[PDB]
């Protein structure tokens, strides 16, 4: 008995500029009885348009909804950066009110080739006495998404000791950052003395090499 | 005094166990409106869990929550709360407070949400450890130095992190949490500078892991 709100498609990409169209569809007709709202990791929910076409105060008016029954439509006439985002739809008309399970927008980057910024972090001195060291590369702001990090202590590859992140794509540039940590026991640690980070990127012609020297 | 929503008391439980959170409205008087509690879990949309009346007369519950969840409000302190018992895996998930715009039962602003971690998994509730990420030579290129925090082992999520008390957002990089080998989370943050900056100005990462009350101000030195 409960409506079922669908979205199509679950997610894609647009460019800066472009008309986006995104719809929303009801299990049953519920006349005009559909919002809008945009999600972004770890912020508010944000009411965008309600009863399918009034634009919630202070939404820019590139925003705009359409629909009726059990079609609707949320239309950006001119995507902005600020606009990747996840929209859900809702319906308020009955029962349990319902909402989509979410579109999210996302960058179809035209972007130049950037190549990372590459910098290492030795351990703290705090974290050392700990027992622990942890060594830390940082890429940062490339394109495309695509890096390669690899961990040497003295010349000889690292496996399973390490681990990486990617950030959000950035919506004004294109760009991510990476960081990877490598840890050690610090016993291990004060073992050698070469910790090097080294990457491979569409932007560089070869693989490029971070390093530091233990205690220097 | 602008409209704020800000929910606390997510965290860390055991299946079959319980857990109170609450809402701390601002900004507008809170007794004239209906308050909603939605959610999110992992895999799933936003999902309506529970409304309540702005005089408290009524409040009606989402079937998979009714009998385990009770709704109430305090107008006077202008606090919503959402009292859970019997928790179950599916429980999971972030918990917004959400003020119904004029009864309609749609909510026009939504505090950013607590989170809820039901396990019964073996990693148990520890705050993290926050080591600096010093700016140096190894950390500078062009004129800009790079320099962070990074918040080591703890559990379960979230960790958020702000630099100068919030007034330090260009350059930042926070990064999503990784998941360790022992169970426990591990996340950087980092913020790129002007290499002359660094003589002169403070840095200090603000690190919060509410589900332990950890709170760590780490000024980050050259
Ligand atoms: C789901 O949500 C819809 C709303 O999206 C609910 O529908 C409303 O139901 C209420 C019932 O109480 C209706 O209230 C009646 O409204 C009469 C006046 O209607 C006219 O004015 C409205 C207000 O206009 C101002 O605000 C709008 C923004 O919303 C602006 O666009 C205008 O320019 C004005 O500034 C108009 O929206 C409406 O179309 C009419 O022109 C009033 O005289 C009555 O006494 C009564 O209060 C209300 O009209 C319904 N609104 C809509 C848009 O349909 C529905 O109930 C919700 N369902 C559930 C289950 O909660
Ligand atoms: C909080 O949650 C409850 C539960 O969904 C909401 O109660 C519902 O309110 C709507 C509108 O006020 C009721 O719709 C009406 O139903 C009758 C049929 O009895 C119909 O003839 C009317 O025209 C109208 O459609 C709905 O019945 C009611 N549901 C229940 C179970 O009582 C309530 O609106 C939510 N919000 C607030 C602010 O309380």
């Amino acid at each position: 008995g409960d409506i079922e709100m669908t979205q199509s498609p679950s997610s894609l990409s647009a460019s800066i500029g472009d008309r986006l169209t995104i719809t929303c569809r009801a299990s049953q007709a519920i006349r005009e009885s559909v919002q809008w709202y945009q999600q972004k990791p770890g912020k508010a929910p944000k009411l965008l348009m309600f009863s399918t076409s009034i634009l919630e105060s202070g939404v820019p008016s590139r925003f705009s909804g359409s629909g009726f029954g059990t079609h609707f439509t949320l239309t950006i006439s001119s995507l902005q950066p600020e606009d990747f985002a996840t929209y859900s739809c809702q319906q308020n008309y009955s029962g349990p009110f319902t909402f989509g399970p979410g579109t999210k927008v996302e960058m179809r980057a035209a972007a130049t080739v950037a190549a990372p910024s590459v910098f290492i972090f030795p351990p703290s001195d705090e974290q050392l006495k700990s027992g622990t060291a942890s060594v830390v590369c940082l890429l940062n702001n490339f394109y495309p998404r695509e890096a390669k990090v690899q961990w040497k202590v003295d010349n000889a590859l690292q496996s399973g000791n390490s681990q990486e992140s990617v950030t959000e794509q950035d919506s004004k540039d294109s760009t991510y950052s990476l960081s990877s940590t490598l840890t050690l026991s610090k016993a291990d640690y004060e073992k050698h003395k070469v910790y090097a980070c080294e990457v491979t990127h569409q932007g560089l012609s070869s693989p490029v090499t971070k390093s530091f020297n233990r205690g220097e | 005094g602008e409209v704020q929503l800000v929910e606390s008391g997510g965290g860390l439980v055991q299946p079959g166990g319980s857990l109170r959170l609450s809402c701390a409205a601002s900004g507008f008087t809170f007794s004239s409106y209906s308050m909603t509690w939605v959610r999110q879990a992992p895999g799933k949309g936003l999902e309506w869990v529970s409304n309540i009346s702005s005089s408290s007369n009524t409040a009606f519950y989402a079937d998979s929550v009714k009998g385990r969840f009770t709704i109430s409000r305090d107008n006077v302190k202008n606090s919503l709360y959402l009292q859970m018992h019997s928790l179950r895996d599916e429980d999971t998930a972030v918990y917004f407070c959400a003020r119904d715009r004029n009864g309609y039962n749609f909510f026009d602003y939504w505090g950013q949400g607590t989170l809820v971690t039901v396990s019964s998994g073996t990693a148990s509730t520890k705050g993290p450890s926050v080591f600096p990420l010093a700016p140096s030579s190894k950390s500078t290129s062009g004129g800009t130095a790079a320099l962070g925090c990074l918040v080591k082992d703890y559990f379960p999520e979230p960790v958020t992190v702000s630099w100068n008390s919030g007034a330090l957002t260009s350059g930042v990089h926070t990064f999503p949490a990784v998941l360790q080998s022992s169970g426990l989370y591990s996340l950087s943050s980092v913020v790129t500078v002007p290499s002359s900056s660094l003589g002169t100005q403070t840095y200090i990462c603000n690190v919060n892991h509410k589900p332990s009350n950890t709170k760590v101000d780490k000024k980050v030195e050259p």
